């Protein structure tokens, strides 16, 4: 019963990686991870049972930080469709517009889709320009003139 | 030894629990380090240092229809009706929807 | 020695309790040095001198 | 039981620890961290009994004290969004705009956003001038002429 020490490990680690599929949100992975490896250390080097809880311990909090790096870097220059996804401020950045009526004081309303929002500019600029958006501030777009 | 094995592997049980945050789409968080708002959390996973950092609020970020109660209005021919209205309200980004108004 | 040491645990974490304030977004907290108006803490850790 | 000392502190300083996560304010950390470090050092080196508690009152007071400077430190020259966040009279700051009533006596209002704002400059000037504000007390708004 307690003369195999790494069975209790190989145990535990399988029961928590199992127990993940049952809905849970990842927290019991990072454990059951560190039990399967401190198992595989421990049946290969037989351990102090005092030096055991201090190996799976440090095993997971360095399996919960390994993942953070891997996934980061995943996710930075190379994957953009949830990026784009559900901000819409940055959606709007880069598209051109025409005006109906001239801005006053270098602020004003204009139409988008079906509603308004609205526009600041350095310079005043008459009705019917072509615009493009810069830059986001609140809910205010930045517009500049464009050419054709 | 005898009592430090247990205690550790709790200690390291809260610790991971209460320092991995999950956030589902359709969702921002906002972290505050001692009450102070420092960053926002986008869909994904994300490590804060436990016992100095916690969750402040939870940013819904899809348009939402809103009921506005009935009203009472007279027109410019002076006429008295009674009207019910809808909206559609959308958060932007900005962390500012959590603390610039209760 | 044998009855000091309880008073001083408590003694160190009375001190603790009262004088370290933690101030939450979207408020601000006004500090009285025995009643007169001195600073004003916002929001983060603070340390005032209790007592 | 008793004849291990640095067990119990060792014991203390974690539960201390883990009763932070229970939704605390940080009150328990700064004594969890101290009892922490007094087992560290008694379990090397046999403090007398009558020792140790003065240690580790010392070690709470001294655990409190060093974050205070760390996160002052780090909150100044480097972190400025909350700074900006919550404080709209500092936010007003810089801004420009345009006066349609003139001022008299060197007093008046100014039209922000759909609401007004108290104003006051040090000469009388007239409707139509482009205006920047500099500072705030109470809230009235200082505001000198700025050129195009």
């Amino acid at each position: 019963m307690v003369v195999h020490p790494h069975i209790f490990w190989l145990s535990l680690g399988g029961l928590l990686l199992a127990a993940e599929m049952l809905g849970g949100n990842g927290y019991l992975l990072w454990s059951g991870v560190a039990a399967v490896i401190t198992g595989l250390v421990v049946w290969l080097v037989p351990l102090g049972w005092e030096w055991q809880g201090v190996m799976f311990a440090i095993l997971t909090l360095l399996a919960a930080w390994l993942w953070w790096k891997w996934l980061s870097r995943r996710v930075r220059e190379q994957k953009h469709s949830d990026s784009h996804l559900n901000q819409r401020g940055q959606q709007l950045i880069g598209r051109r517009f025409v005006l109906e009526s001239p801005l006053v004081n270098g602020r004003g309303h204009m139409r988008v889709g079906d509603s308004s929002w609205p526009v600041s500019a350095s310079e005043d600029l008459g009705a019917g320009t072509h615009v493009e958006v810069i830059a986001i501030e609140g809910i205010t777009l930045h517009i500049r003139a464009v050419s054709s | 030894m005898l009592i430090f094995i247990p205690i550790l592997i709790f200690v390291a049980l809260v610790i991971v629990g209460a320092g991995v945050k999950i956030v589902p789409q359709g969702y921002q968080w906002t972290v505050e380090r001692f009450g102070r708002y420092t960053k926002t959390l986008q869909p994904g996973l994300s490590l804060v240092v436990p016992f100095m950092d916690r969750i402040g609020r939870k940013i819904n970020m899809m348009e939402q229809v809103l009921d506005i109660p009935s009203q009472e209005v007279i027109s410019k021919d002076n006429a008295n009706v009674t009207i019910d209205a809808v909206c559609f309200i959308q958060v932007i980004d900005a962390p500012r929807a959590a603390y610039e108004v209760s």
